[PDB]
Order: C-alpha cells, then structure tokens, then sequence
RNA sequence: GAGGAGACAAGUCGUAACAUGGUAAGUGUACUGGAAAGUGCACUUGGACGAACC
RNA sequence: AAACUCAGUUGACACAAAAUAGACUACGAAAGUGGCUUUAACAUAUCUGAACACACAAUAGCUAAGACCCAAACUGGGAUUAGAUACCCCACUAUGCUUAGCCCUAAACCUCAACAGUUAAUCAACAAAACUGCUCGCCAGAACACUACGAGCCACAGCUUAAAACUCAAA
C-alpha cells in the first residue's frame, strides 16, 4: 500500500489501526478557535466528554486569551487531562480561524497526545444568516 | 578617523606569526601575502603580546574607568584580583584537604567564571508591531551578553549601599558571590529572566 | 487563459451594462511593484518552562539554554545568508520590460 | 526603427532639416517620412549584407564615374 | 407679527467637507441631535486597495 | 468596561438567506435576476414617437394581518472624549420577510437617447476614439431653487411640475 492523506471510509475494510483501534473509534478532540478564546474538548468515539480546557479556564483573561501562547497552554492542559483519562491517539476537528487554531494543536501534542488526523469544520453558511455590520474605526 | 579606510587593525599573536608555513592553507597563505602589502594601524597602547594579557580584564578595566584615569582603574582592578586571590588562599589554608581539591585560587579563572555566570541569556527589547512598542523577550548576541554582565557587576559595585568599603573589596566580594552563583548580580540576572518569561506571551511580536 | 475583456467595459457599441469598472486603465505598465517585505520560539519556550519549573537556576537547564543559544545563532546565520542570497529581482524585471516596453499608442 | 521598435528620431529630424532619406522599411516600419523607402527585410543578416553591398557599390561607382568625368572634362 | 433668501460682516460652539480630511465621499429615504451632522437599508465612484509570484 | 452564566459534543428542528459554479457575462424595457423542480412565459417582418395617457419602477416609508433565526435606525447601558447627541462594545425595537393595498423617490449613472451607417479626411482637456443621416426629449450665467405660489396625486413633515424679487461678476 501507499500513504493516502484522505481518511479511511467507514464500512470499508482498511488496514490502518491505532492502539489496536479502527479510525472511527479514535477519540475526537474538538477545538474551537474563536476570535478571543480557544476551547478544547476531547470526547470519546461515542461523544463521551473526557477532557476540557479553555483560555479562560487556564487563567488568561481579556485579550490574553486570544494568544497562541494561551492556546498552547489550554491544549497542554486538555492533553494532560485526556492522557490521564486514557487517550493516546486523537482525531482533531477545529472549527474557527481564531488565533489559537494551530497553537492549540501544538499544545495538545506537547501534552503527549498524538494526532492522527486534522479536520476543519469551521461553520461556513451557504448564505444563511446575515452577519453583523462592518466596523468603521 | 585619522586612519584612512585602507588601514587594517594589527594582529598581535606571536603564535600566529610563528605558525609553520607548511601548516598554512591556500587561503591562509593568501591572507599573509595580502597583509604583506597592506597598511596597518599602530598598535594601540592598551594591548600587547604579553602572555599575561587578558582582553576580558582589559575591557572590564575600561568599563570601570572614570574620566580617562586608566592608572586608577588599573590599580583598582589589580587590587581586586589580589584581594580575591588572598581570600581564596586564606580559605584554602583554613580548609580541609578534601575540600581544598575544589577550592580554586586562580583569580583570572574566578573572574571569568563569575562573569559567565552573570551573563544574561535572553534579554528584553522593544519591538513595535502596529505602532505600539512592547518589551518582547529576545535572544542576545554574545557581545551584548558579556557587556551586560560586566555592566551589572560594575554598577552593583558602584552602588552606594556599600559605604566606606573600598572598590577592591566590594568587587572581590561580589565576584566571589557570583562565582558561587549568589549575590545581587545573579539576582538581577534571574530577575531579568523572570521578566522575560512573564512576557513570554509577546514573543511573536518579534519579526526577526 | 486570461479572462476575456470582450464586452466587459462600458463602451459605445456594448449593449450590456458594464461588467468591470476598472479604476485604472487596463494597460500594462512598464514596471513591476517593488518586492514587499518571530524566529525559533519553540526552543525559547522550552528553556523558559524549564526555568519556571527549576526556579530559573541555569545549572539544571544547561541543555535547554545551549539549544536556545545555538538556535539564536542559527537564526542570525539564516538572516545573513538569506540577505546575501536575496541581494527574479524587480530591478532586473523592470530593465527587461524597459527593453521591451508597452505601446498603448500608435507610432 | 530604434531598439524599442519606435521610428528612429533621425527620420523625423532629417525630415525637419530637409535632408533626403533613403531607407529600408520592414513591414512594421513607418515609411511616411522616408524620402525613398525600399520596402524589404532589414532583420536578416543576408538582407542587411545585400543592402550594405549595394549601397557601397553604387556609391563607389558614382565616385569613380565622377572622377573619370572630371578628368575627361579637364583634359579637353 | 413672524418666517425665507441674499448681502454686509466681526464674533460664539464645534471641525462636517477638501489629503484615505483623520469614521472615504455622496443619492434616496427613516429616526435622532446646539450645530454642522450621526446612524440604519440600497444604490454610485464624482475614492483607494499599492496592480507577476510573493 | 459593560453584557450572559451559560459554554462544548451529539441528535431533532424555519414563513430567514440562497457558499463553490462565477476567471461565466446571460435574461429583462428599466428597477432588477446567481439553491432546486414543475406550469405559464419572455410584444412588433419598419424606425422615431408622451408634462399628453396607460403599465412598471431598487432601498426607504405608511396601512391591516402573520412569521421573527440573524441583522438593525431610534432607545438604554458600557467605554473613549475638553465635550461624544458619533466613531468602538452589549441588549432590543420599528424595519428587512409573507399577504392585500398605498407610496412612485435614488449617484434610478454605463452621468454616454432610439434607429441606420462610416472608419475617411482625427481630435480643446480628461473620460469610454471620431463622425454622418433621421427623429424625439432636454438646455440657454451663478445663486434664490429637489424653493413659494398655482395645479395634480390613496400621497398630509410627501411626491411631480416649478417661478419671480433682492444679490454678483463671476459660477
Ligand atoms: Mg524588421
Ligand atoms: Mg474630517
Ligand atoms: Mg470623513
Ligand atoms: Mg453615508
Ligand atoms: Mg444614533
Ligand atoms: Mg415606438
Ligand atoms: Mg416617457
Ligand atoms: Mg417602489
Ligand atoms: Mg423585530
Ligand atoms: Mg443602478
Ligand atoms: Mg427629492
Ligand atoms: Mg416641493
Ligand atoms: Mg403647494
């Protein structure tokens, strides 16, 4: 076989495994990188919450939350919690272009957890709601 | 500068000038041949080929100077070195043979090691992004690190807290403290490092 | 394949309303715009975390401090080599365009 | 044409100064102001050599004929 | 009687416009405000986005 | 700062708005039209032709009834400020939506009228090269003036048409 960047298809017979598990069963680390806060939540393959960590819960307040350093800190905390909950390999789904988008992943990894996949689930309306008006400064 | 651009700084090293001709690479032989036909400045009055010459101590004496009193500055430096050596000899003799193995008596080594200990690894520099300057932690060049160590040492000595204490004793005591990784200079270095770590969040404000 | 310009601008003999309203004329100029203008923070963060957990005693953080210093030296070397290498250039490109300039008029 | 594919300013200046101009014009040249255009290829080495040879030979013939005729008139 | 315009003409409070006029400007319309004017929706360039890749 | 104890995952769920396609330039008279399917449907074998009628006319706005995710004049609060009736942040309303009427205004601008034709001897400047024939509408210093009066209108702080007096040598 050869390496493919696409994920394995559920219901298809694939050879890839992680910790003796199939891709579908790997726990999911939902990152949410808002403009001024980066939240992280590691749920099991059955949406069972395992760990939580946010810039605010890490002690950062006000603008300091929206910093890659704060994202790294929150990711490290979440990774430690998940590691003590028994999580090795994770699938990462991040929804938001906030400053913590990548530093959160870096913190999560530095906390020990390995990442098998990165998923972007940023909400992109197909012209649904009307966002707030522009800013003139 | 009375020296025209053509003039080059002299090199003072008997070993370099006595190096065998066979040991010289093509480029080194070319460098020597080029210098054979180059203008050289006059040897500055501050350095010589003396085997006992120490550039670090020369620079420290220069930094300690006040108003071109090289004589007084050098006198203070030699007094400091003598005081350090005397203190070390006293400790050595009064100490047991076991710890005499560790007790060091070379004042030059003590001075070098104290300065190296005091050298601050990471500094705080103002960096401006978007029109607002912030004290970003930043790596420092070796020149700046050595200069900061020397300046902190000298300023700590010059402080008025030590009253009626002669500069030789002040500097010898502070140098010994630094060598044993204690004292106000080391405290200041740790304070700078602590401030840098506290402001670690602003590292990305750097662009270089 | 450059986007078509047939019937895109408000011109006589163009029944449809304009598609494009270029602020500046769409004529190639004889010049190109001038080239437009932190490093090694992982090692710094490692060293600073070691300092924080060890009370900044450099004695027990020697490997991290040395890595930080060497990384800074390599950053300086990278800056120097990049600068010398940077020194196709806009100047050369403008010279070539001058050699073969645009002709938006009739000779 | 000059080296930027524009008419040589000498054409305009010579027209200003009333100096007659013979000239090889390629299909992208402007023979409006050339007194004696010679529509032809001026970009090929063979063509340029041919033109140089022709003009050189004609000028030499004219000068030598002038010398011969001057001698003929002054020897009678 | 009071309003409106113009002119004359030095003041009072701001700086709305002309530069990216320091919130780009403006048209229509609605509400609001000493005051220029502010904001909401759509429209215009009678503004720009620096015009190879970065 | 104020504001909320609502926040994250998963699932269920609109009378709101219609990513990518679109680097396409099509449809319509203009305003406008870019999710999908279906029905009906896009006038004139000659061109011009409304202050002289008919039918349309974005956004805003009124009337009456519903929906209300989000956005949002006004309003309130938090900032900023010498002040802040603004710019910045938060909440919320009319309103944007559907239905039935009204309203009939836009920088409704491609500021370039319709039809037919030419690229030849150019052409104040800039802009989107210059013209020919024919027709309709419009214009005749600036400002007073998208004004007052008169008139018409489902319009009642409105819209269309629209002057004059005083003033200036400019605009
Ligand atoms: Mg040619
Ligand atoms: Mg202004
Ligand atoms: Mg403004
Ligand atoms: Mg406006
Ligand atoms: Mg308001
Ligand atoms: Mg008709
Ligand atoms: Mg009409
Ligand atoms: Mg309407
Ligand atoms: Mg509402
Ligand atoms: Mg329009
Ligand atoms: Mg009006
Ligand atoms: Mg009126
Ligand atoms: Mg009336």
């Amino acid at each position: 076989t050869k390496f493919s960047i696409y994920p394995p298809i559920p219901g298809e017979e694939s050879s890839l495994r992680w910790a003796g598990k199939k891709f579908e069963e790997i726990p999911i680390a939902h990152i949410k990188a808002s403009h001024n806060n980066t939240q992280i939540q590691v749920v099991s393959a059955s949406n069972e919450p395992l760990a939580f960590a946010s810039c605010g819960t890490e002690g950062f307040r006000n603008a300091k939350k929206g910093t890659g350093i704060a994202a790294q800190t929150a990711g490290i905390a979440a990774a430690a919690r998940a590691k003590q909950k028994g999580v090795i390999h994770i699938r990462v789904v991040v929804k938001g272009l906030g400053p913590g988008r990548l530093s959160a992943m870096h913190g999560l990894i530095m906390g020990g957890l390995e990442v098998i996949s990165i998923t972007d689930n940023t909400p992109i309306p197909h012209n649904g709601c009307r966002p707030r008006k522009a800013r003139k400064l | 500068s009375r020296y025209s651009p053509e003039f080059k700084d002299p090199l003072i090293d008997k070993e370099y000038y006595r190096k065998p001709v066979e040991e010289l690479t093509e480029e080194e032989k070319y460098v020597r041949e080029l210098k054979k036909t180059q203008l050289i400045k006059a040897a500055p009055a501050g350095k010589t080929s003396s085997v006992f010459e120490d550039p670090v101590i020369s620079k420290f004496t220069n930094m300690m100077m006040i108003g071109g009193n090289k004589v007084l500055a050098r006198s203070l430096m030699i007094q400091t070195l003598e005081a350090v050596k005397r203190k070390q000899f006293e400790k050595y003799h009064a100490a047991s043979a076991e710890e005499q193995a560790t007790i060091e008596r070379n004042p030059y080594t003590i001075f070098h090691q104290a300065l190296k200990n005091c050298e601050p690894m990471i500094g705080l520099v103002p960096i401006l992004k978007g029109g607002r300057f912030y004290q970003v932690p930043v790596p420092l060049p070796d020149r700046r690190r050595r200069f900061l160590a020397m300046k902190w040492m000298i300023t700590e000595c010059r402080d008025k807290k030590h009253q009626r204490t002669l500069m030789p004793e002040k500097l010898s005591h502070k140098l010994l403290e630094a060598f044993h990784n204690q004292g106000p200079v080391i405290k200041r270095k740790h304070d700078l490092h602590k401030m840098a770590e506290a402001n670690r969040a602003l590292a990305h404000y750097r662009w270089w | 394949a450059t986007p078509s310009l047939r019937g895109r601008l408000a011109r006589f003999g163009n029944p449809r309303k304009p598609v494009l309203k270029p602020n500046k004329p769409l004529i190639l100029a004889n010049r190109v715009g001038e080239r437009r203008r932190a490093t090694c923070i992982t090692e710094m963060s490692v060293m600073m975390a070691c300092w924080k957990q060890n009370e900044f005693r450099d004695d027990a953080c020697r490997k991290e401090i040395q890595g930080f210093l060497d990384c800074a030296a390599r950053a300086q070397e990278a800056r120097k080599m990049r600068s010398i290498q940077e020194t196709l250039l806009p100047n050369k490109l403008n010279k070539l365009l001058q050699r073969f300039p645009n002709k938006p008029y009739l000779s | 044409l000059n080296n930027i594919f524009e008419p040589h300013v000498a054409v305009r200046d010579a027209a200003k100064m009333n100096i007659p101009t013979v000239g090889i014009v390629d299909t992208n040249c402007n023979p409006c102001l050339i007194t004696y255009p010679v529509p032809g290829n001026d970009d090929s080495p063979l063509a340029v050599h041919l033109y140089c040879r022709l003009f050189q030979t004609a000028i030499t013939r004219a000068k030598e004929k002038r010398q011969q005729v001057e001698a003929l008139y002054r020897l009678q």
